[PDB]
DNA sequence: CTGGAGAATCCCGGTGCCGAGGCCGCTCAATTGGTCGTAGACAGCTCTAGCACCGCTTAAACGCACGTACGCGCTGTCCCCCGCGTTTTAACCGCCAAGGGGATTACTCCCTAGTCTCCAGGCACGTGTCAGATATATACATCCTGT
DNA sequence: ACAGGATGTATATATCTGACACGTGCCTGGAGACTAGGGAGTAATCCCCTTGGCGGTTAAAACGCGGGGGACAGCGCGTACGTGCGTTTAAGCGGTGCTAGAGCTGTCTACGACCAATTGAGCGGCCTCGGCACCGGGATTCTCCAG
C-alpha cells in the first residue's frame, strides 16, 4: 500500500481524493497527502496517547469522551488548538476558585 | 397537521439552572439570575434554530437533522463534535 | 445504506499502536472522527488560500507545511514536521 | 437536636458531584417542546431527529456552564462570591454580544 | 504597469447614486475595496460550505439567496435579498 | 455591460471571473453573478449612504475613513456584520460611561 | 495662584481629544525598532516595507486600546473609576488569552 | 553588514499608554499597568510577526510586505481594511 | 482550644447484558501504468524602493514637587437565598398505530463548461484645480475659585 | 449658592498646495454565439423513522419554613498618581547614497489529469462475550456540633 510506501497507517487514496474533491487548488502534488497523513498521525497518537494515560489514572480499560475532555484540556497546546470547540458528553475538568474553597483552620 | 404549542420557556426549571451553574462552578445565585438565563437561552437558541432552519429549507426538506444544527453551530464558531 | 466513509478503524489501529491493550467506547470513536475532519479542513483551508496567496494553483508539501506551521502550536508543530518530513523522505526511498 | 449542613457544603459537595459527573441535565420533553415552540416561528410544522435535540441541549448546556464560569470571574473580581444580573450583562459585553 | 483590478470606479458610480455632488477620499476608496474582498470572499465562501453539504457541485442564485440570509442580520437580509429577486426577475424578463 | 442587461452598475463578468477562480464549486450557474453583485451594490449603497449624512454632518465634501468608522458603527446591522474588523484610521465613537461624567 | 485644575478634567477633556481625534500617535521610529526586533528572534536579517509597519500599529493600537475598553468596564464593574492589573488579567481570560 | 537591536521594549512611552488609555476611555492609570501593558503587547506583536514571517518565508523572500500582515491579522480574526486584501 | 454521631464516600463481589469487538461476504475505490500540456523551478536583469548616514529644530519625553482623592479595610444591618421536610406532579418508560416524509433509483432534459474571435471598459498615465490644513485674529461656554 | 479671570474651544477669512476628479490612450478581458456531456429537476416508490396516544410509577419539581451570612453603605486613613513646571533629548525632518532584492520576462522541463483495466480493502450484516454498571454489603473519612 501508498501506506506501506511511507510506512504509516493513514489512508492515502481516500485524504488524497478528500484533497482533490474540495476544490482547493485545481493540481494537487505528489506527495501531499503523504506529509497531511503523517500530520494527523501524529495528533491522532498524541490524543489518543493522553486519553491512555488518564485512562489507566482514572481506572477504565476503555476510552470514553469524558477521558477525551480532560484528556484534551490538560495538555496546553492541544487545548490552544481546540479551544473553540466543544466535545459531546464531555463535562468540565474539575476547576476551583480559591474564594470558593473553605476558609479553615 | 394544526400542532399548536405556547410557553414552555418556563419549563427550564430553577433547580436546572442551579445544575447548570453547579457544573459551571457558581456557590451562591440570586434572585433574578433564572429569568435572566431564560432570556440568554432563548436568544442563543433563537439564533441557532433560526440559522438552522434554513439549512433545513435549503434542501426543501421538512426534518430538521442532526447535520443541519452541527453545521450551523459551526459557522457560529461553536463547534460540537459527536454528531457528525 | 449508503457506504458512509470513516475513519475509525484507523483511529483503532494508532490505538493498538499507543497502548495495545486497551478499549475505546463508540461515542469517542465519532468524536475522534470528527475531530479528524475538523482538522482536515483546518489545514485544508489553510493550504486554499496559503495556496491562493502565492498566485499558485498546486497545493505541495512545502504549503502543508507552512500551514501546519501555522495552526500548530509551537512544540506540536515541531515533531508534526519532523514526522512529515519523515515520511516524505521515507515514502520517497522507494 | 435538628440536623443541618452550612450554606456551602451542600454547595461545594454538590459542585464537586456536578463537576464531576457528564451526563445531559434539563429535561428531555420540556427543552424538545420548547426547541419546537422557537422553532414555529421561522417555519410553520416541522420535523426534528431526536439526536438533534440531543445537539442542542449538549450546545445550550455548554454554552450556559461557560457563561457561568465566566459571571463567576466577573464576581469573584468584585470580591463577591454571588452571581447578580449585571455580571451575567458584564460577562456577555465583554465577550461581544450586547 | 502591472495591472491590478478594484472595485473603485463602481464605489464612486454608487456614490454617485446616492449623493451625488458629494466625494471620497483616496484612504475611505481603498477601506471600501478592501470591505468588498471581505463580504465576497464570506460570501462566496459560505456559498462553497453550504454546495458541499447537499452533495451538489453547482452554485447558482439560489445558494447565494440562503447564504446572504445567514451573513446579514436581518432587515438588511430582507431588503438584500429583495433586490436579489429584483435583479434576477430584471435581469430574466429582459 | 451585462449590468445593462439587468439594470445594475457592478461588473458581472469580473465578479463571475472571480467565482470561477477560486475554487469554490466545479461549475457556477449563470444567474449567480446578477445576484451577488445586486447585493454587494445594497450593501455599498446604504453604507455609503450613512456615510454620506454623517459625512455632511462634519460639513465636508469628501468622506474620509472616519466618516465610514461612526458610519459603520452606528447602525446595528453593519456594526454586526462588520463587529471583528479593524478600520484604519478609523478611531472610536465618543462612548463615555456614566460613571466617568463629572456629576456635581 | 496655581491655575490647576481638578484631578480629573484634563483627564476627562483629553478623553474628549483622544477620543476625538484619529492619528497615530506611539512613535514611528521606537515603534519600528520594536517590531524589528521582535522580528529577528523567528529568522534574522530582515527587510520591512513601511506601510507593513503601519498596519502593525494598527493591530497594536486596535488591539491594546480594546483591551482598555473591557478592562475599563470591569474595574467599573467593581465600582472603581481606575484600572489595575488584575483587570487586565481578568479581560484576557474572558476573551481566551491564556 | 550585520546589525543588532537591543531593548527597545521600554521604547514604548508611558505618555503613550497614557494616550492609549485615554482614547480608550480610561481616567485614572495605576502603577505597575505599564510593565504589564508592554508585556501585553509584546505577545501580541510576537503572535502577529512570527505568523507574518512564515507567510513570508514561503514565498521565499527576504523582505515582508503590508499584504502579508494583513493576512495574519485577517487570520487571528482580527481583519484590518486598508491596506489592501 | 480538641473529640464523637453520622452521614456521605470509597472498597470488594456476583450478575447481566449488552454494546465493544471481531468474522464473513463483498462492491469499488484505490492502484498501477502509461501520456501531456503546463505550472512552475530556474536564470538573469532592472531599477526601484528599502536601508544607511548626517545635521537641525524641537515636540515630546523625562523628572521633581504635591496634594487630594481613590483604594481599601472595618462595622453594622438587613434579607435573600440556602437548606430540608412534604406534597404533587408531571417527566420517564413500554408499547402500540399511522403515515409523512427522507432516501433511492431511475428518467429525461435543459444548461453551463468550453472555443474563438471582437471590441470598448477600465485602467495606466499626465494635469490642475477647490477642499482642507494652517495660521490668524476673534467672541462664546464652561471651569474654578472666592465670595 | 453667584461672579469673574481665564481659558480652552467654537467661528469667519485668507492662502497655498496638493489629492482627487478628470481627460487621453490602449489592450484584454468581458462578451457573444454556438456545442455537449452531465448535474440536476422531477416522479414515483420503499419503508422507516418521526410523531402520537395511553397507562403506570415516581424522581424531580414546587413550595413552606427556618436562619445566617453575604451584599452593601458608611467611614477613616494611607499613598500614589494626576498636574504642572524646568531640563533634556532624541524623534521627526529632509536631504543624500548605495545596492539587495521584488518583480518581470523568458527557458526549459519534470509532473498531474484521462483513461482504463485490475483487485483486495474497508464496510455492512451478523454473532459473542467481558467490562461497566449496578445493586449490595461494608470500613473510611470528613464534617459539624459538642467540649
Amino acid at each position: 500500500t501508498r501506506s506501506s510506501r511511507a510506512g504509516l497507517q493513514f489512508p492515502v487514496g481516500r485524504v488524497h481524493r478528500l484533497l482533490r474533491k474540495g476544490n482547493y487548488a485545481e493540481r494537487v502534488g505528489a506527495g501531499a497527502p503523504v506529509y497531511l497523513a503523517a500530520v494527523l498521525e501524529y495528533l491522532t497518537a498524541e490524543i489518543l496517547e493522553l486519553a491512555g494515560n488518564a485512562a489507566r489514572d482514572n481506572k477504565k480499560t476503555r476510552i470514553i469522551p469524558r477521558h477525551l475532555q480532560l484528556a484534551v484540556r490538560n495538555d496546553e497546546e492541544l487545548n490552544k488548538l481546540l479551544g473553540r470547540v466543544t466535545i459531546a458528553q464531555g463535562g468540565v475538568l474539575p476547576n476551583i476558585q480559591s474564594v470558593l474553597l473553605p476558609k479553615k483552620t | 397537521h394544526r400542532k399548536v404549542l405556547r410557553d414552555n420557556i418556563q419549563g427550564i426549571t430553577k433547580p436546572a439552572i442551579r445544575r447548570l451553574a453547579r457544573r459551571g462552578g457558581v456557590k451562591r445565585i440570586s434572585g433574578l439570575i433564572y429569568e435572566e438565563t431564560r432570556g440568554v437561552l432563548k436568544v442563543f437558541l433563537e439564533n441557532v434554530i433560526r440559522d438552522a432552519v434554513t439549512y433545513t429549507e435549503h434542501a426543501k426538506r421538512k426534518t430538521v437533522t442532526a447535520m443541519d444544527v452541527v453545521y450551523a453551530l459551526k459557522r457560529q464558531g461553536r463547534t460540537l463534535y459527536g454528531f457528525g | 445504506k449508503t457506504r458512509k466513509e470513516s475513519y475509525a478503524i484507523y483511529v483503532y489501529k494508532v490505538l493498538k499502536q499507543v497502548h495495545p491493550d486497551t478499549g475505546i467506547s463508540s461515542k469517542a470513536m465519532s468524536i475522534m472522527n470528527s475531530f479528524v475532519n475538523d482538522v482536515f479542513e483546518r489545514i485544508a483551508g489553510e493550504a486554499s488560500r496559503l495556496a491562493h496567496y502565492n498566485k499558485r494553483s498546486t497545493i505541495t508539501s512545502r504549503e502543508i507545511q507552512t500551514a501546519v506551521r501555522l495552526l500548530l502550536p509551537g512544540e506540536l508543530a515541531k515533531h508534526a514536521v519532523s514526522e512529515g518530513t519523515k515520511a516524505v523522505t521515507k515514502y520517497t526511498s522507494a | 437536636k435538628p440536623h443541618r449542613y452550612r450554606p456551602g457544603t451542600v454547595a461545594l459537595r454538590e459542585i464537586r458531584r456536578y463537576q464531576k459527573s457528564t451526563e445531559l441535565l434539563i429535561r428531555k420533553l420540556p427543552f424538545q417542546r420548547l426547541v419546537r415552540e422557537i422553532a414555529q416561528d421561522f417555519k410553520t410544522d416541522l420535523r426534528f431527529q431526536s439526536s438533534a435535540v440531543m445537539a442542542l441541549q449538549e450546545a445550550s448546556e455548554a454554552y450556559l456552564v461557560a457563561l457561568f464560569e465566566d459571571t463567576n470571574l466577573c464576581a469573584i473580581h468584585a470580591k463577591r462570591v454571588t452571581i447578580m444580573p449585571k455580571d451575567i450583562q458584564l460577562a456577555r459585553r465583554i465577550r461581544g454580544e450586547r
